[PDB]
DNA sequence: TCTCGTGCCTGGTGTCTTTAATCC
DNA sequence: GGATTACACCCAAGACACCAGGCACGAGA
RNA sequence: GCCUGGUGUCUUGGGU
């Protein structure tokens, strides 16, 4: 109703398909290639196109639209970019599934150790989860020493004696045993030189690995191609109004497109080898720490300030994270707080709620035949005598603001229609105490309005709450629509959680003075 | 395919709290919305209140399609379920 | 579900074998080796 | 070239439609709404069968809106052209970059490099035509062409034809 | 927990997820099949038919 | 907007250019499936029709539906304006006169004695049907699939065809 | 010849500092056995030093602070040597981009080129004021257009030739601003032309008020909102604002508090 | 409304009220989504009616759909780490 | 520019002793300029949206580093009410 | 009038060595 | 011998890059 | 003559 109309066919999500995005895809859904880490023209106004900032990613101001979709920046989502890379590098997250690929497969040509002609490994191709079934063949494979280029009758092997592959931070190294003892040369395993290896493993050996032909093909675990975010991702902040810093990733993505540009730089004149080993491993450095920047056993990249660079591993973790912080729990509107105080003369179900709270709140209803004379009323009121209401809605969606209406007595009500009317006596609101325990920290009551700044509670309910009156706060919060009061007073209402199914006994009674006073 | 037969039906009878819940809302919603009402109004002239008036005489016009663990469905009427 | 584990864990909010909360710890956590 | 097929619509209902007569509504709208109208999926949906007696099904009812959706499953007569599809035609405009040809719904362009040397546009005969001795292409003239081209707007479709091949021209 | 790991694991497995649970629909705001939301609510069309005639859609 | 019976069509890892419509080597699409399925589940063959069944159904769907609206009380153009809105006055119109003037078998007397006649690809048979020919070597010419099938009668379905035909 | 890790921006440092010790032990019992040592800016943080044995660069650099701890020392091959020492345009007409000034980024074409050859006259789209606010920098400069002299001989000039005038003791042909930059100060390599360059080349409100009627009568206030009728005054004495009717309010005007007839 | 608060109304079983207060009461946003590749890389341009995505080649076979706008920030910073996740309004088995 | 009321200021920028205010009027006006007339952007101090009070007293002076400095201080009376606290 | 020195602004780029318990 | 785990919500006050090089302006000879 | 944007990251002290 706040989404203006489109054509297209309202769903709801079923399924995700996670998986890994290709090379070619990340190009095909890219609007712009994305070459220079200057992000200003000239600091003449107007952002360079190509750069960081170019207004095809999108708009993060209120008077440019998108110019890829024509939105507004308050429905325009941001489109992508993408960056290319002069050298592909790893992943920093999918180093350990490489490792153990490496032991599964030729560094040759790259086919599977082991055939059905094995009885216990051909148990294991029929275990139905691709991840137990990917590490039962590993299990059994690892031992294979030898690529062998017969059947233990060709298999399509090489003969090549296999590597045993390390880690060393954000390197892999493989040493060979050369054919009792000789010497091994142990050479560094390049991103670049396990890449080629990828792309000809075969169809029938992908499926065995537990991967996937279409979603997670193995090779698209090494980065060619680096997708941009829009500037939604990382938005501007102006520290002190007319001075604005940059997020963490756009610091973080000017160092890495600066350093792909000086891997440009070497392969077409001065390289003293060396330093192309240098500058590669810096590439895939920042590309790393961009990621993750909590990359055990080196340190971490950090900004100017000293403090670490917030990598986008960080901003999903923990409390604060977008998922703890922003998913599983969120801050809300139609929301309310204040100090409560007890009363013995309001009903068990009911809630005292200040005016000045009760003017505040709103809920949207809508306009009838058997209501419409009485909602005309309120509108009249205005939103500060009370009772009162604040806007008038239509079936388009235009709020009327009824502070700056100078003609509020021209409005005729339209069925259909919404008023936002002032928090009115017998309206359901769901109260509440933290911590949340257990279901009866949060219960509807009904509200009555009432002079004075604290909440008001018959004593009797304090019990459920573990509430008293020493300085404690609870919270309200107002429903929004007909569908959820109804579900507030038929599922959540104080007389309903008399008896509680923790012990299959009552947690409310008779307490303090009146118990006292009744003996 | 998925519907079981009307002799075949084996949930329970009686509305649940949550089916009640669901129906009394949903309605509820449709009135103010200006769907045609099926029963007298007099005094209560409320939304919910309504719509609870007419659950009271066994006239409000929704089917339930409770969902079995398999995904198949009894189709039940609330002009059919015992409602306590 | 949720009920059930309201009703375990409010109770354990308030309160020469183990017992208490670091017996209850013990259970969850499937302790090899109990103290 | 025309086919039978059995298609569905998700139909919205708003809750003030909710009356005695709801399907009747319904089987109007879904007429309403599909004759006459074009996809590039199908092509043109001439006419529904048996529209009077359609079965709805049940309505859904959409969670926090309180409307009503309905999935009409229906029968109806499709029309769609096809490339390599040789069919006949009625011509609507001639022109020098070559004619236009109404074939039921749409039309078809035909251009001149794929028209033979001997069919010459004659404006000084009356009526104008595409004339040889013993052929007569005047408009309403049956002519044979072949569909080699089929582009989509979603909208409308456009098919691109030929008559340079043989026994494609009047008869 | 392990909430990144979780995640990249899941891609490089290509996992499909059904979005049976409460978990699945709550942080994708649709309604969860739980409760007041284990069900769907249809439309009566022969119950409105024993209605007048003047109450009619046209 | 509108959809069908067939669903998903997720991404494959081979592609395919068996999709691109071609009436010669028989590649009708997604949607026109040789085995279709209806509103049921039920299996179905493909329902390709000639110009001669297509002006029946047509007609009698148009004034069933005109009598329906009357309570129930020839030309094509007094049958196009039963339709609603001016954009469907149109396209059915112009459906009716293109079929008035090239359908061969405008009757039901005749039109059956055809349907029994040609009722083996379902497509062909309908192809067959919509092309008037005269003798064999026209037929596999403008429709070069009937080449290598090695199954003629196609002289005496273009004679019954002809014969059939009234003079004009 | 030895690779050595070093201090960044030390490097030059470093080989002074090499010189220093080699000069110094020169006929001594302990020469410092190194031949040459040298740093190439191209190579950020990297010293090479010329020797017989690695025990001599390890000598070379005991002590030296700005040389990292850490053994590491690389050897150079024999067939790398040459591309080490590999020492490396600007013509009259071509583009430049200027690098310093109020016309940093701007493009600019290459007039000539002093007789020393060092700075070169650059051909310019000028950044003027006309002398507007005088009684510059390239954060607080003007936009750029054509020098025009009747806009400077109606404002503020110096005519020199044809279409040639002094303005503010710099020289502007035919529009163009006519200025030496040091060749150190343009760019002349890989200039990216811009899409810009492509194109050129009600009456009573927070008054004071008094309340003669009602149980608020003789108290100060503010007119806050006055929608219609019925005001918002922000009563002083309490900290509440009030709604109020019109008949109610006397305004404060020249000679003290009115009725409404102001 | 923290996590505490959200498994309280599951008890209460009231899932309409949850999934209400989750998006209508704060950060609501409508995406569209490919009917093919299920990204949201749908370009809509929505006064001219026309959308595209690009990758499929596809005008027709596109949804639109209601979720939280911390939810499309979460998947387009997975897309910025190469995870695809891919959003399908139908259940195939 | 913000939207409370700015009809409190005098013109040297500040306003004055005395006078009661209310959430959101400004007290201290500052500007600062817009980079390349109708060149300023506003930069003032609005009271906190939640009190109310008088004007005590206005500091003038300059900083360490030579620039203009201001403070004003805001009194108001607190009177114990439902829902204050207390202790012995 | 010319040259030298000092100060301010803008652009580019780091480094002397110096809290505790659990499982997997 | 490695990380990961370590209640919930809320209020409020108190803070912010460094060094080097180049250019311009002013003062003194 | 409708629209109408004021920061963040920490640290510390507190409330139940
Ligand atoms: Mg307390
Ligand atoms: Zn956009
Ligand atoms: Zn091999
Ligand atoms: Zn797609």
């Amino acid at each position: 109703s706040q989404f203006p109309y489109s054509s297209a066919p309202l769903r709801s999500v079923k399924e995700v398909q996670f998986g890994l995005l290709s090379p070619e895809e990340i190009r095909a859904i890219s609007v712009v290639k994305i070459e220079y880490p200057e992000i200003m023209d000239e600091s003449r106004q107007r952002p360079r196109e190509g750069g960081l900032n170019d207004p095809k990613l999108g708009s993060i101001d209120r008077n440019f639209k998108c110019q890829t979709c024509g939105e507004g920046m308050a429905e325009c989502p941001g489109h992508f970019g993408h960056m290319e890379l002069a050298k592909p590098v790893f992943h920093i997250g999918f180093i350990p599934k490489i490792k153990k690929v490496c032991e599964c497969i030729c560094m040759n040509c790259g086919k599977l150790l082991l055939d059905e002609t094995n009885p216990t490994m051909a148990q294991a191709i029929r275990i139905r989860d691709p991840k137990k079934r990917f590490n039962a063949v590993w299990q059994l494979c690892k031992t294979k020493m030898v690529c062998e280029a017969d059947a233990p009758v060709s298999r399509g092997g090489c003969g090549n004696t296999q590597p045993v592959v390390r880690k060393d931070g954000m390197k892999l190294w493989g040493t060979w045993k050369k054919s009792r003892d000789a010497q091994p040369e142990r050479k560094l395993l390049t991103p670049g030189e396990i890449l080629n290896v990828f792309k000809h493993i075969s169809p029938e050996d992908c499926f065995r690995l537990g991967f996937n032909e279409d979603y997670a093909r193995p090779e698209w675990m090494i980065i060619t191609v680096l997708p941009v975010p829009p500037p939604q991702v990382r938005p501007s902040i102006a520290m002190d109004e007319t001075t604005q810093g940059q997020d963490d990733l756009t610091h973080k993505l000017s160092d890495i497109l600066k350093a792909n540009i000086n891997v440009q730089k070497l392969e077409m004149d001065g390289s003293p080898q060396h330093i192309i080993n240098e500058v590669e491993q810096l590439l895939q450095f920042h590309v790393a720490t961009y990621m993750d920047n909590d990359i055990a056993g080196q340190p971490q990249a950090l900004q100017k300030s000293g403090r670490p660079v917030k990598a986008i591993r960080a901003r999903l973790k923990g409390k604060e994270g977008r998922l703890r912080g922003n998913l599983m729990g969120k801050r809300v509107d139609f929301s309310a707080r204040t100090v409560i105080s007890g009363d013995p003369n309001l009903e068990l179900d009911q809630v005292g709620v200040p005016i000045s709270i009760a003017k505040t709140l709103s809920y949207p209803e809508t306009v009838t035949q058997y209501n419409i004379h009485r909602l005309t009323e309120y509108v009249r009121n205005g939103p500060n005598e009370h009772p009162g209401a604040k806007y008038v809605i239509r079936d388009n969606g235009d709020r009327i603001d009824l502070r700056y209406h100078k003609r509020a007595g021209d409005i005729v009500l339209q069925y259909g229609w919404k008023v936002e009317r002032h928090l009115m006596d017998d309206d359901p609101v769901l109260f509440n105490r933290q911590p949340s325990l257990h279901k009866m920290s949060m219960m509807a009551h009904r509200v009555k309005v009432m002079p004075y700044s604290t909440f008001r509670l018959n004593l009797s309910v304090t019990s459920p709450y573990n509430a008293d009156f020493d300085g404690d706060e609870m919270n309200l919060h107002v429903p929004q629509s007909e569908e959820t009061r109804a579900e507030l007073s038929q599922l959540c209402a104080v007389p309903l959680q008399i008896v509680s199914p923790q012990s299959n006994k009552p947690v409310m009674g008779i307490v303090q003075d009146t118990l006292c006073g009744v003996r | 395919e998925l519907a079981i037969l009307k002799e075949e039906r084996t949930t329970t009878p009686y509305l649940t709290k949550y089916e009640r819940a669901r129906i009394l809302g949903t309605r509820a919603l449709q009135i103010s919305m200006n769907a045609p009402v099926l029963v007298d109004i007099e005094g209560e002239t409320d939304p919910l209140q309504i719509a609870m008036k007419e659950l009271s005489q066994r006239k409000i016009p929704l089917v339930i399609r409770r969902y079995l663990p398999d995904g198949s469905y009894e189709d039940w009427g609330c002009d059919e379920l015992i409602v306590d | 579900g949720v009920i059930a584990a309201q009703s375990i864990g409010e109770p354990a909010t308030q309160m020469n074998v183990t017992l208490g909360v670091p017996r209850l710890k013990e259970i969850l956590n499937v302790a090899k080796n109990i103290k | 070239m025309f086919f039978l097929k059995d298609l569905s619509l998700i139909l919205t209902l708003h809750p003030s439609y909710f009356g005695p007569q709801m399907n009747q509504y319904l089987r109007e709208k879904l007429l309403t709404d599909v004759e006459g109208t074009c996809t590039g999926q199908f092509g043109y949906i001439v006419t529904v069968l048996d529209g009077m007696n359609i079965d709805v099904g049940k309505g859904r009812i959409i969670p926090g809106s309180g409307s009503a959706e309905f999935e009409v499953k229906y029968r109806a007569v499709v029309w769609k052209p096809f490339k390599g599809e040789v069919v006949d035609a009625i011509v609507s405009n001639v022109s020098p970059i070559g004619f236009f040809a109404d074939v039921g719904p749409l039309n078809v362009f035909v251009s001149t490099r794929l028209i033979p040397d001997n069919l010459v546009y004659n404006p000084s005969n009356s009526p104008p035509a595409y004339m040889s001795n013993d052929e007569l292409i005047t408009k309403g003239s049956k002519v044979r062409l072949k569909v080699v081209g089929t582009r989509t707007d979603v909208n409308e479709i456009y098919a691109i034809g030929s008559i340079k091949e043989d026994f494609l021209g009047a008869i | 927990e392990e909430t990144v790991e979780i995640l990249f694991e899941a891609g490089a497995a290509a996992e499909l997820d059904d979005c049976r649970g409460v978990s699945e629909n709550v942080m994708l705001g649709q309604l969860a099949p739980m409760g007041t939301g284990a069900f769907d609510v249809m439309i009566d069309e022969k119950l409105l038919t024993s209605l007048p005639a003047d109450y009619a859609p046209t | 907007v509108s959809t069908s019976t067939v669903g998903a069509r997720r991404r494959r890892a081979k592609q395919q250019v068996d999709d691109e419509e071609n009436a010669t080597l028989l590649r009708l699409g997604p949607e026109f499936a040789l085995k279709q399925y209806d509103h049921d589940g039920n299996e179905h063959d493909l329902i390709a029709l000639s110009l001669s069944e297509s002006r029946l159904l047509i007609r009698e769907a148009l004034k069933a539906r005109s009598r329906a609206r009357n309570g129930g009380v020839i030309d094509d153009d007094e049958l196009a304006k039963v339709t609603s809105g001016a954009v469907a006055n149109g396209v059915v119109k112009k459906t009716l006169d293109y079929l008035n003037t090239f359908a061969r078998f405008k009757d039901e007397e005749t039109c059956t004695a055809v349907d029994q006649l040609l009722h083996l690809h379902p497509f062909e048979i309908a192809q067959l049907s919509s092309l008037g020919c005269e003798d064999v070597d026209e037929a596999i010419t403008l429709i070069p699939s009937l080449a290598a099938k090695k199954e003629v009668n196609l002289q005496r379905i273009l004679d019954e065809l002809n014969r059939l035909e009234d003079p004009y | 010849i030895w690779g050595v890790k070093v201090r960044l921006g030390k490097e030059k440092d470093v080989v002074r500092q090499i010189l220093k010790k080699k000069l110094a032990r020169e006929g001594t019992k302990n020469p410092l056995e190194i031949y040459s040592a040298f740093q190439r800016d191209s190579f950020k943080g990297h010293v090479y030093i010329e020797a017989r044995k690695a025990e001599a660069i390890n000598d070379a650099l005991k002590g030296n602070v700005n040389v990292f701890s850490n053994n590491s020392k690389f050897l150079v091959g024999i067939v790398e040597y040459k591309d080490l020492l590999r020492p490396v345009k600007l013509t009259r007409g071509s583009y430049v981009r200027v690098k310093n000034g109020k016309f940093k980024g701007d493009l600019a074409q290459v007039d000539e080129v002093l007789e020393n050859g060092l700075e070169a006259r650059l051909k310019l789209v000028p950044r003027l004021d006309y002398g507007k606010d005088l009684s510059y920098t390239s954060k607080f400069r003007p936009a750029q257009r054509l020098f025009s002299e009747a806009e400077a001989r109606v404002h503020e000039i110096r005519r020199d030739r044809d279409g040639f005038v002094t303005y503010g003791g710099e020289e502007y042909y035919e529009g163009f601003l006519y200025k030496t930059f040091r060749l150190q100060n343009l760019i002349v390599n890989s200039i990216n032309p811009t899409l810009n360059e492509l194109s050129l080349f009600d009456p009573t409100l927070n008054k004071t008020v008094k309340i003669r009627q009602g149980g608020y009568k003789g108290k100060i206030g503010i007119v806050k909102e006055a929608n219609g009728d019925r005001f918002r005054v922000e009563l002083h004495n309490p900290n509440k604002t009030i709604p109020i009717p019109c008949s109610f309010l006397l305004i404060e005007s020249t000679h003290g508090w009115v009725p409404y007839e102001d | 409304f923290g996590e505490m608060e959200r498994d309280c109304m599951i008890a209460h079983g009231a899932a309409g009220f949850l999934k209400e207060r989750l998006m209508e009461a704060s950060d609501a946003f409508r995406v569209h989504v490919c009917g093919i590749c299920g990204l949201m890389s749908v370009i809509a341009n929505l006064k001219k009616n026309q959308f595209e995505c690009r990758s499929c080649k596809n005008k027709t076979n596109i949804y639109q759909l209601h979720i939280p706008y911390a939810a499309k920030l979460l998947f387009q910073e997975l897309m910025a780490m190469n995870i695809a996740p891919r959003l399908y309004t139908e259940r195939s088995g | 520019l913000k939207h409370g009321t700015y009809e409190k200021l005098d013109e040297d920028g500040l306003i004055a002793p005395g006078v009661r205010v209310s959430g959101d009027d400004i007290i201290i006006g500052k500007t600062t300029p817009i980079p390349p007339y109708h060149t300023k952007r506003d930069a003032s101090t609005p009271l906190r949206s939640t009190e109310n009070g008088i004007v005590d007293q206005v500091l003038l002076t300059t900083n360490q580093e030579g620039l203009k400095f201001v403070k004003v201080r805001m009194r108001t009376t607190k009177v114990p009410q439902i829902g204050d606290k207390f202790a012995s």
